[PDB]
């Protein structure tokens, strides 16, 4: 007698929305935010540095902490919230640029910068960088004169990048304690420094003068920097309250730079980072971190958007 | 809802019929019949892939920090990296769940459109010897065997092999 | 225009017909007649709202200054924050007149749509008692009196109670 | 025969809509997307308000005279005046707009001391430009001194420690004198330093005496500069002159917004959207009367209408 | 692909159409023809025509450089501008392409569901005095000359003229 | 039997839709512009192209830009071999500057009335070549009197008097070492401030030892401010200060370029980027990520094509 055509359904079916209706109950869906984090740094393939106890400004000057990250190479660098910058108190001037590069650097290669001294002290110390003994930052020198109190010369040292690339380039003033602590150090007198290239012009005067003690020290050394460029040369000028760069830094490649609190594991495979690990998915979007960096879905607001696969579904 | 079909005039769907999406329920003189159409199942099936093909897509874009979450930036800058993060956001999550709205009305008329061309294709094989009686079946004018059916099923039934006899039920 | 129901085959619409979108006026023995379908208006109504709740949105999302009337921010971070207010203006712009492009084509293929549902659900009901002349009207091919519409209108129209008179033609 | 014939409503006027493939094409009703309305006042109604007006939103922190009123406020919120005004003496605020930032969405403020005391030096040094019947100060700081005049500053270390579960603001002066000599018989001989530390924040600051036109009548200057210290870290501030300390730390109340404003408020409207020129009241997507507005908006467009058609495509004879 | 005519019941197109889009081709007892139907294909171009106005569009928004090419800005603020740069892209990308999927998808449905509109318009024209053979053709049962092929084009076929005979030759 | 039907073609040409890939339509049309133009599309324009003078050169006024101290322009073409300074210095906060001067409209110069007794004016350099040693052009050296002789303290003021906001220079003078300074203003030391109502700062000198540039170990560096109409900027100093002779405002509008390639006057675009015009309708283009003008919005797809007939099916 009859034929009939028909279509498929299913008694219990999921509910998404339209542009026209909310909670349309279709026969299959799927979702389309990523709401799974995996608790660790998935780092499956890729060369990694995982700094610790080291900061990253520190690779570039050597604190004891760093001592094991001079001269390192990364597909993937990560910061730890425990490290650290600095043995002798001081702070890096323009800091969060520098380590926006140091980050995708791709790593570091130190170079010497080939200066040699005369008439000068160059292995200036302090208790505040252990080493079996006092030390300093691994690839700077403390310049001081020869005798307390001496006056220092009034010196200058260049340097010409000659490599493909650019070079950065490190150097510190020394606030003093005192104006006595100063003048014993580099002698009496107004002191300067200043730094050019054909992009840089500046100069710096040491303020000395009465600071709480850090790391049992009142003085502090303040780093400063620059990019050289091929070919382009820097010169220093100076007549005491320095700290010359040994090394320069030439970066090696592309990297990238995260923060984080979770363990390393080189058995998962993400490229989406977060300081509270690694979002692994395809969907498009993710409502997990917002600060997410890597190649990554993009962040939403909403918690879930359902996507029909099915038809719209319709019970006995 | 927008062909008329599925939640349209046919009344609804069949729990029963595991086997695809769109499909035949016969009733004649031998017995009654379940069997499902495979070329109106798979073409909607094939559209909805090429959907979710589009959409699971990974961008190949690399952002990095702007930001520091363990020593804070600047304030000022601070808040500029921050109002734009947020103005993103915005942008994003309004894209999302727009096109995961319209994409869905798509999908659901796209299920519609084809119950309704499988229909339309039938109606037109039967050409004079059958009836819509209008809730998704046709009501065939003559006897009409279990390899009649698979005929009509398989795209074969030659009309005017029955028309007369149909015809003058009419 | 996409179901080619509305500026289609029918040839326009009805200004004296108040009481819904989609209706019926016939013509028979005893008299002329015009009363609103109101399934399917309720039914296109329905999908209007639904658009309307999902657009006359509330962003629960808060902005602040980062800008200052008063005294000017300094020129560069200035520059940068205009940039992508404008930047922003942009998009904003682009999507709304997106959106209401969009969403307009498809309100108004929805109609068309629905009017073409009416029609062919009544073409069934009729079965082989009428005929489509194209313009959007049936052809009874039977004496059909008032009560006879009002059981088309609500649904109920017993075709082969009438087959054999209207066959005959 | 007969005939039935079915068909849909249209009207004798209706309105021009765009699609994605016509423009200008009539439907039966159509609505607005794009919110044009004003209302010319800062809707207030169930927010705690505080319209600073003749007080600059920093003039809170220190405590100008004209900010008397406000050291302590709270707020959700915070409405800053053209003729607002962060100082008494003539001096500026460093890094002014973060500090700002920060205090618009403070929630309002809460002052704790924090317990200096000083020994050997003046701590009520004043000035007639901060007027309070007779020469007055900066009510949350402390002009610090010499003895006598010519008399020899000590080196003093005043140190302070967020001992509260919330960050502090902390804030400090350095006294520009208005030449050399007006610095050495304020603060002794001698060249002059400040440092201020804690574990996030390490500078220094020299004094620049030196002439400058008098503004409200004084050459000198006095600068701000200021921190956010953290729950359990330690300020030190140490110095032999040329420094305003800080009687108060300022300790945030929570959550606010702040805006700018050349209007009245109103207690009686409500509104989430703001701008100098007044509130958007609306729920449309997009708004075209500010792109500067700030607080919970729609999304500033370009376009001045953009109709949603709300009928069907219509057609009269 | 959503009315099911074009690449549908229709079994292809006709490359020897170069007149226009949608027509007719007939045979009957004077001979074979093909010329094609003005008001869909005009009908079609002019919704794309449409479309083409909305999106070949001048923003007339001017943007400046932030940025410089020759000395190199203080590379934290150059890192903020790069990375709202970079943000933009993948924006106005997704957007991009979004649109174009969704124009394209648009764009051959419309096609579609001019052809399904010819057909039944024709189909509604001819009443009773022929038949669907399911292959986008009406057989005839009338013999019907080459000035009765024209009358069915522009419009005027009157069905009842021939519907006597075409009746009981359907029986 | 009639029949209707639609049109195909032998070859069409992909397109991607919501649905599937490849999908062959009859014709179809481009969305993304990938043809640049290698000039400066400059027809209808008020063109100025700075060549080897620098942006910020039009303010000071060294050699190089000497051409250039009073332009209009509605488009301004820096160029690589632009140059700000003729004796070795810097500007402070110079790209704010920069973005100021590139939609100025131009520039128009006017006296700042400042007059000066009982000190050196003409004070020059041979950095600042002009048959012999000259000085930037809108500037004052201001010397004492005699090597040695103390420089008085001085208040130099000045009131824009104009409409529209003005464009305010001056300069603080390091020299080469501290008894060059004290040989130039006399001994001590020295300090400059200058206010306004929105501005308030203070210079000291750096006098010491710096390499020569262009042979000088002194450095000049240029600051700078907005002064709102009827507002007052002050100037006090007692050496060390190269004094703003003019006062610089703003013309209109215009927009700036930084290019590499030829003028030309017979195009006609509104986008521009180093390497030329973008001249095109389409929504968007693949060419230059960093285009300014009017432009179409910057994709990463190389191609985006619209289908503009039906779906095609070929026998
Ligand atoms: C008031 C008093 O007598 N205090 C004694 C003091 O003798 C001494 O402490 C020393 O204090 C000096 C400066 O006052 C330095 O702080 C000494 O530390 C070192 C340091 O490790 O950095 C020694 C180091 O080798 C020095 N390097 C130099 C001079 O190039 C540095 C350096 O000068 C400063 O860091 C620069 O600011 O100082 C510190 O030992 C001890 C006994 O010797 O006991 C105090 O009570
Ligand atoms: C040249 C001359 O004779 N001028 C007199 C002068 O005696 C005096 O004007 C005084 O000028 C001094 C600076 O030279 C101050 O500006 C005095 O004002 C005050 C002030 O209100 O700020 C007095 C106040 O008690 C001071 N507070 C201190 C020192 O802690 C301040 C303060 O020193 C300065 O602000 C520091 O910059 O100065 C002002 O009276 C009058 C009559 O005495 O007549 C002039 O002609
Ligand atoms: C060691 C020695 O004797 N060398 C001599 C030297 O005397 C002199 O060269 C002069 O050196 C001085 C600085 O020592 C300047 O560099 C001179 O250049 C000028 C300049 O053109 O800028 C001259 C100019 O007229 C000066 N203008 C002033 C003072 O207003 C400037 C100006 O002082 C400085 O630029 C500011 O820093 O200096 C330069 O000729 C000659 C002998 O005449 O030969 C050397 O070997
Ligand atoms: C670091 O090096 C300096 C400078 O070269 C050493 O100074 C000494 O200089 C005297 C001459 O006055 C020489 O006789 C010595 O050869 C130098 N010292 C030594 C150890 O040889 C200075 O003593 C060195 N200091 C340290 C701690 O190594
Ligand atoms: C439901 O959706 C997912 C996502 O596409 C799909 O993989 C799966 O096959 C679907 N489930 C069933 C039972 O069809
Ligand atoms: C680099 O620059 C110099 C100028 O210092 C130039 O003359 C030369 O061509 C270049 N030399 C090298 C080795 O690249
Ligand atoms: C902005 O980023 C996050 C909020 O997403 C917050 O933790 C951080 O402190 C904010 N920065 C500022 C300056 O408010
Ligand atoms: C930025 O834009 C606003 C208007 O949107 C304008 O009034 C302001 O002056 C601009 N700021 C700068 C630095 O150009
Ligand atoms: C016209 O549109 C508005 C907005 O949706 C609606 O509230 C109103 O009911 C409509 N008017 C009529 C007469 O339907
Ligand atoms: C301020 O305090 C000093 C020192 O303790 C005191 O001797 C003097 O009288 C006070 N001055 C005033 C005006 O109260
Ligand atoms: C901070 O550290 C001190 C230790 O002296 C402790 O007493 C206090 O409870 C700590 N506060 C917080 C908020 O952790
Ligand atoms: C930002 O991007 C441009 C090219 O897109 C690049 O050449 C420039 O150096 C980048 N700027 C910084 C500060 O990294
Ligand atoms: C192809 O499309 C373009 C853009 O619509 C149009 O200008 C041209 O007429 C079309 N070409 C053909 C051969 O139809
Ligand atoms: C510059 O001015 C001074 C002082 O007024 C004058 O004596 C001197 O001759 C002038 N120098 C030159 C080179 O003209
Ligand atoms: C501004 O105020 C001053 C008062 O000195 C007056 O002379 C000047 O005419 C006013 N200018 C304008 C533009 O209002």
């Amino acid at each position: 007698d009859k034929i009939c055509l028909g279509h498929h359904a299913v008694s219990n079916g999921t509910k998404v929305n339209t542009l026209t209706e909310r909670g349309v109950e279709v026969v299959n869906a799927t979702e389309t935010v990523e709401r799974t984090n995996v608790p660790r740094i998935c780092s499956k393939g890729k060369r990694t540095v995982d700094l610790g106890q080291c900061g990253l400004l520190g690779t570039i000057t050597g604190p004891p902490q760093c001592d094991q990250f001079l001269e390192f190479s990364a597909d993937l660098i990560i910061e730890r919230r425990e490290g650290s910058d600095v043995c002798y108190p001081g702070k890096f001037v323009n800091e969060e640029a520098l380590r926006q590069i140091l980050r995708e650097s791709g790593g570091i290669d130190k170079e010497t910068m080939g200066f040699t001294y005369s008439g000068i002290r160059t292995n200036g110390t302090t208790s505040a960088c252990r080493r079996s003994g006092s030390s300093f930052y691994a690839e700077m020198k403390w310049l001081l004169s020869n005798t307390d109190n001496a006056a220092f010369p009034q010196m200058t040292k260049s340097y010409k990048n000659t490599r493909k690339d650019p070079a950065l380039i490190i150097w510190g003033i020394h606030h003093s304690g005192s104006t006595t602590e100063q003048t014993k150090l580099y002698g009496s007198g107004n002191k300067l420094i200043t730094v050019g290239s054909s992009n840089y012009q500046q100069s710096f005067v040491p303020s000395p003068g009465a600071r709480p003690q850090v790391n049992g020290q009142s003085g502090r050394i303040d780093f400063h920097w620059l990019i050289l460029n091929p070919n382009d040369t820097v010169t220093f000028s100076f007549n005491g309250a320095f700290i010359a760069p040994d090394r320069a830094s030439f970066l090696r490649g592309k990297s990238m730079g995260i923060q984080s609190e979770v363990q390393v594991d080189a058995n998962c495979e993400g490229d989406c980072y977060h300081s509270g690990g690694t979002i692994i998915s395809n969907l498009p979007f993710q409502n997990i971190n917002s600060r997410a960096v890597g190649k990554c879905p993009r962040y939403v607001k909403q918690e879930s958007l359902l996507l029909a696969t099915g038809m719209k579904n319709v019970p006995e | 809802g927008l062909f008329g079909a599925i939640a349209g005039f046919i009344e609804n769907g069949w729990e029963g019929l595991i086997d695809g999406w769109y499909g035949f329920r016969h009733q004649n003189a031998q017995g009654e019949g379940t069997a499902a159409d495979y070329k109106s199942t798979q073409s909607a099936i094939d559209q909805i892939t090429g959907k979710l093909n589009r959409l699971i897509e990974k961008t190949n874009q690399q952002f990095e920090l702007i930001d520091n979450e363990f020593t804070e930036v600047e304030r000022q800058i601070g808040n500029v990296i921050n109002w734009t993060r947020d103005s993103m956001t915005e942008v994003w999550s309004y894209n999302a769940e727009l096109l995961v709205a319209m994409e869905n009305q798509h999908t659901i008329d796209l299920a519609d459109s084809e119950m309704n061309k499988l229909y339309e294709r039938v109606k037109r094989q039967l050409r004079e010897n059958a009836e819509e009686d209008g809730t998704g079946c046709f009501e065939i004018f003559h006897k009409c065997d279990d390899d009649c059916m698979a005929s009509i099923r398989n795209n074969t039934y030659d009309h005017s092999k029955y028309r007369e006899e149909a015809i003058q039920n009419r």
